[PDB]
């Protein structure tokens, strides 16, 4: 029982902490989405103007 | 490059028309090609760079492209009736505002015209609007506080006045509580407020106004407001006649404080008025000359040396995160242009911890300097002990050593987390502010009850503002925390909470 | 016989001025604008030519402010790139990006002039000797050997330690040299400048009494001044630095802050220089703009220039153009960490990212360079991990992963260190380590023998000796 | 020393040469490659060649593709 | 790439026999055209590629064809730029293949060489 309980609280810690680096991941992976968009979109009309 | 702007056909036709004469249009230019914000005028031919040019509409501008045979200008409104062909006359003076002291009480359009339905506002008119920062002799070091009135602040991040400390944060998490906190505190000091709302709602901006009216702030307030609806020129702009109308009383050997809510919006105008005028843009549609906008507005608060008169200006910006993205283009912009900041965070501030001063990633770079005597000596415990809390609380959960950690999280850290949380719209004395700390951090609260905390706290307050006035006119005397203060106040929290058990 | 032209636009700071069929102005040649802004006439706006736009008409930078200027204002040409005053003259002032005093202490004695544009010493006429120097600060000393002679290079965020830094080497190694040492604010703040030049003044370094031996020169072109004036700045300092290196054969410290901000207003101004930009919205010659000014500071067989400079990364992004080109012509770099500066291990290094072209056996000797790439494995290992005892934690590694985790963090404790410049902010004065203490130091670590000890005596402390007092003293407190 | 050429380019040099410096070492070694003699040739940072490159492309106007760089 | 095609055309068509067309990478056909279009003063499409990308791919693939006379299997090697699958290039050749066959880096990485993609490469039989 004692081995269980101390697995029971282990498991809790861990998906405590892979819930909060999923946080941080999804912000990350926002922060990369819209940069990657802006610099498309920027070199798409830095060829058209420079046309 | 084929095409140009007065390559219109009566132009060409008035040229053939006479070719070699004696005088051109000289401060009369024609309008043609109103655009976006833009509009290029053929004529003025002796215009300035910077000039202020007189629409037929009633719009001013600002000649800002000054090209071989037309001047392209900048609205400062939305010039909807300049009608295409008429004429546009330049006033001879640079861009500037009048400033006068019959400004305090007012509110203003980034153009100083009264938004406030009162009347008009005497002048002599000066302060250029791009007016230059002080230099490296003409400025000296921080040494006096400007309280704001919150405990957090005051104790661990304590601002004098001629230092920029940001005011950084999510939405919604505080940092117009925080700007008018310290606005409404300064009632006995003898500080002109600015602030700046530049691109808050209307009703935001009615809110603040009537609390400063109501609490009686607007003796000493000026308030510039350009709402969301507001042309990108005039939220880009507001911020600079704010620091014009400052400097005006800051170089007049009177200290300032100024606010610019939401320096972020002008930033956000200023990309938005670039982009429309064709600049390529570097990160995130930025226009790159971004950090030259926040700078040269910045290094305008400053703390002249006794030649100039010992004026300051202390400036508040704020800045909105995204996510509480601290590593962003314009957060860490700022951050690298003001003398430390403050970080609210949403987390706390859901949580109930309503000042949300993230005290582990917020600095203030005068410190001692701004402190007064008292709370140095009161405040070096209080961040000990919070500095203890931080890494308690994120990493044990009951404790390690849970005998003292349950004495020194449960006795310190939860209490005085209660005693660090502040109303809204409610400053302290920084007599209050000394004696609040001094009752949690030395180890006298260890055992009230946590919700009754608060009540102890405001109750002790008014009992010692009321039987004891010479603790507070010793503390207002020499401004340290003598023995004798110290022990009058021991016996006073005794009678406090002998009264306060019944 | 000078050039007289008429001004044909202005665009912001850029300003294209006609010139009479016959004689135009070469690149780089200053323009003096008469201009008049509600005084009488202060020829204050110097420009500089970029290019020579055709039909009698060159396009320049302002290093001044614009506002005010006509249309057909009368440009005298200098016949001569921006020439600022050398030598002794300039130690113990502060200067523009023009020459021009700030300190309102006089005019300078302007006999010798050099101009701030010259190309850079050849390559017969270069140094080959490696030699380093200690700093006084652990992770620096061990990590990131900084050479003698070299260009060292200062990489950090907004708000990570990059000026605390900067000003902890002029705390130790500025007050040891023989030579000169400048300081340049390539744009930065002027309340640091005016803090600085305070301090200068208290500690006697500036007398003002005897200006004319100061063994400083202070230039600074800040966060305010237009980018002309940002962007030349650099320019001229590294014009007085070479005339103490080359003329009295000095060895010369060049303390640079942010020359990210030189790059910054290159792009500023070439935006409206009407130029394609690179991909993120730098200018085209971006890499030939740092190569012009960082070949420069070098070392010949006359003298030795040390540069110190702060290279900002935008929003933390070390691999943006502008710090990504710095790297190259840098020789020891120290990077600073926003997750290090949260944590309160002050300085900030990074310690494997921050690397240095001395930390070699043949240089710094086999027992420093050993200890160093221990460290370095350690610390590798336990970046590593980092991710598994984030999530698990370190009860699910082995004993010996275990052991090493325990080690890697005494390491990065015993890291920082107090600074004599942040007395206010940790308290604890600072601590001046040497470099055999240090190697000493961390032997001790990684030897196994500082194993029974808790983690916080290692920080925020000088050579391991006090770490034991500390530790010492924590067991006595209880 | 005796059996190698040193093709050098400082950063400070313009970006027509630094474009150009890896092709001066290429026809150096094809001399005596094809006079029946074994040659090596190394260059380093051959992205600094792509950047001069970049410089040169968009100095001259000439339409940017990724990343600035141009088409080839 | 269309030299090559019409060698093969001739063989499928006049002479009757079935032909076997290797072709080595036509991202470089694709990539030709890319490279001559920001020249020929069209405007930039997609992550810079010409904007004819999908019908340059298309006229060639269509030649390629068995057209009940003779009969074309043809064996095309098509580079993904950066292991970007979804790259325009690739992703406008998936359409014209029969039976794709994709390569993982994660497999040469340890020697599963061939180091095809088990659950990537489809196909139609
Ligand atoms: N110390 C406080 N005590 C009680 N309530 C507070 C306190 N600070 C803020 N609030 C409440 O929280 C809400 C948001 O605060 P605040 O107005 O300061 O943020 P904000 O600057 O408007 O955010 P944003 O401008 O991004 O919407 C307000 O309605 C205010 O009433
Ligand atoms: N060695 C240190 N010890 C304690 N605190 C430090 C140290 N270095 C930096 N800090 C904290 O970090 C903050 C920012 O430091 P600083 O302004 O010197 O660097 P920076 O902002 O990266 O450089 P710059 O000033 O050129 O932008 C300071 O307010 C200081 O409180
Ligand atoms: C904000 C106004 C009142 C001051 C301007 N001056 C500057 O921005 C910079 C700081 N300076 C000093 C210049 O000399 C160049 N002028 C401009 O860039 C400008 C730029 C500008 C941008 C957008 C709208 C109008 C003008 N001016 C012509 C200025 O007058």
């Amino acid at each position: 029982a004692s081995e269980l309980a101390a697995r029971m609280t282990a498991m809790s810690n861990a998906t405590d902490n892979a819930n909060e680096l999923k946080k941080t991941l999804s912000i990350n992976y926002n922060r990369a989405r819209q940069a990657k968009i802006t610099g498309e979109i920027l070199e798409i009309v830095a060829g058209a103007n420079a046309c | 490059a084929t095409i140009r702007a007065d390559e219109i056909s009566k132009i060409i036709r008035e040229r053939i028309e006479g070719y070699n004469r004696e005088v051109k249009v000289v401060n009369t230019g024609t309008v043609l090609q109103v655009g976006d914000g833009i509009a290029r005028i053929h004529g003025l031919d002796e215009v300035m760079a910077g000039e202020l040019v007189e629409f037929e509409e009633g719009t001013i501008g600002i000649a800002l492209n000054l090209e071989s045979n037309n001047v392209g200008v900048v609205l400062m409104g939305d010039g909807l009736m300049i009608q295409e062909g008429s004429s546009v006359k330049a006033t001879g003076r640079i861009a500037q505002i009048p400033v006068s002291e019959a400004y305090l009480g007012r509110v203003i359009n980034a153009l100083a015209k009264p938004i406030d339905g009162r009347g008009e506002i005497t002048a002599s008119e000066s302060r250029l609007i791009e007016s230059p920062a002080p230099g490296i002799m003409s400025r000296r070091s921080v040494y006096e506080p400007l309280q704001t009135g919150l405990i957090a602040i005051d104790a661990m991040i304590p601002v004098g006045r001629g230092q920029r400390e940001l005011i950084i944060g999510d939405r919604q998490t505080g940092k117009t509580a925080v700007a008018t906190d310290t606005i409404l505190n300064q009632q006995g000091q003898n500080v002109i407020c600015v602030y700046v709302a530049i691109g808050q709602k209307a009703s935001s901006v009615a809110q603040v106004v009537t609390n400063f009216q109501e609490r009686g702030a607007m003796e000493y307030t000026i308030v510039v407001a350009e709402t969301a609806d507001s042309p990108a020129t005039l939220q880009y702009l507001a911020p600079y006649t704010g620091a014009a109308l400052a400097e005006y009383f800051m170089y007049r050997e009177r200290h300032t404080l100024i606010i610019y809510d939401d320096l972020s919006k002008q930033a956000q105008a200023y990309r938005q008025m670039s982009l429309l005028l064709r600049r390529p843009p570097g990160r995130e549609a930025y226009p790159g000359d971004v950090f030259y906008l926040h700078s040269r507005l910045l290094e305008r608060a400053a703390k002249l040396s006794s030649l100039l008169g010992e004026g300051s200006m202390t400036a508040l910006p704020i800045v909105e995160t995204q996510a509480g993205d601290v590593s962003a283009y314009i957060p860490t912009n700022v951050i690298s242009i003001t003398d430390g900041q403050i970080f609210l965070s949403a987390d706390l501030f859901n949580a109930g911890i309503r000042p949300a001063i993230n005290v582990g990633i917020s600095v203030s770079r005068v410190g001692s300097a701004a402190q007064i005597k008292a709370m140095k000596k009161v405040a070096g415990k209080l961040k000990l002990e919070l500095a203890q809390f931080a890494e308690l609380e994120a990493f044990a959960q009951f404790a390690s050593d849970l005998d003292k950690a349950t004495q020194n999280q449960l006795a310190r850290g939860q209490r005085l987390r209660e005693l660090l949380k502040q109303p809204q719209s409610a400053p302290l004395t920084v007599e209050e502010q000394v004696m609040t700390i001094y009752t949690g951090t030395n180890g006298y609260l260890d055992s009230l009850e946590l919700d009754q905390v608060r009540k102890y706290l405001v109750e002790l307050r008014t009992y010692v503002k009321t039987n004891k006035p010479e603790f507070q006119e010793i503390i207002s005397s020499t401004k340290t925390f003598t023995e004798e203060a110290e022990a009058l106040l021991k016996e006073a929290i005794q009678e406090q909470m002998e009264r306060f058990l019944l | 016989k000078k050039n007289l032209g008429r001004i044909a636009q202005i665009i912001g700071p850029v300003l294209d001025v006609a010139f009479p069929p016959g004689k135009m102005p070469n690149i780089y040649n200053a323009l003096i604008v008469k201009g008049r802004d509600t005084a009488g006439q202060p020829m204050n706006v110097t420009c500089e030519v970029q290019q020579l736009l055709g039909n009698n008409r060159v396009r320049a930078v302002a290093m001044s402010a614009t506002d005010g200027l006509t249309r057909g204002m009368e440009v005298i040409d200098t016949g001569a790139p921006l020439s600022v005053p050398v030598g002794g003259a300039t130690l113990g002032r502060i200067f523009n990006v023009l020459g021009e005093p700030v300190d309102n202490l006089g005019p300078v004695d302007t006999r010798t002039t050099s101009p701030i544009h010259r190309s850079a010493p050849a390559f017969t006429q270069l140094d080959t000797k490696l030699s380093i120097f200690e700093t006084g600060i652990k992770v620096v000393d061990l990590l990131a050997p900084y050479r003698r002679g070299g260009k060292i290079g200062l990489f950090g965020g907004a708000g990570v330690g990059k000026t605390v830094l900067i000003m902890e080497l002029i705390n130790n190694i500025a007050k040891a040299h023989g030579g000169v040492s400048v300081f340049g604010g390539v744009g930065e703040r002027t309340r640091e400048g005016n803090d600085l030049y305070m301090e200068m003044k208290e500690s006697g370094v500036i007398n003002e009494q005897n200006i004319a031996e100061s063994k400083v020169a202070l230039v600074y072109g800040q966060m305010n001044e237009p980018p002309g004036a940002r962007m030349r700045v650099g320019l001229t300092a590294l014009t007085m630095a070479e005339y103490f290196r080359d003329v009295n054969e000095q060895d010369v410290l060049l303390f640079i802050d942010n020359i990210f901000r030189f790059v910054q207003a290159g792009s500023e101004v070439s935006a409206l220089l009407g130029r394609m930009p690179s991909a993120v919205g730098y200018q085209p010659t971006l890499s030939t703009e740092m190569g012009s000014l960082q070949e420069r500071i070098t070392s010949t067989k006359e003298g030795s220039i040390t540069s110190i400079q702060a290279v900002y990364v935008p929003a933390d992004d070390l691999t943006d153009p502008a710090p990504a080109t710095t790297f190259a012509h840098l020789d020891a770099t120290t990077v600073l960490s926003r997750g290090l500066a949260a944590k309160g291990i002050y300085p900030a290094v990074d310690p494997l990212d921050s690397t240095s072209t001395m930390l070699q056996p043949r240089i710094v000797g086999e027992e420093h360079y050993e200890i160093a790439q221990r460290v370095k494995e350690t610390l590798q290992r336990y970046k590593e991990l980092q991710d598994i005892i984030a999530i698990l934690g370190l009860d699910e590694l082995s004993e010996e992963d275990r052991l090493t985790v325990a080690r890697a963090r005494k390491i990065e404790r015993f890291l920082s260190q107090p600074f004599f410049v942040a007395e206010v902010f940790t308290g604890s004065p600072g601590k001046y380590v040497g470099l055999a203490e240090t190697i000493r130091g961390f032997q001790l670590i990684l030897s196994g023998e500082l194993d029974s000890l808790p983690e916080q005596a290692f920080y925020l402390v000088g050579n391991i000796d006090e770490a034991t007092a500390k530790a010492m003293n924590l067991e006595m407190e209880s």
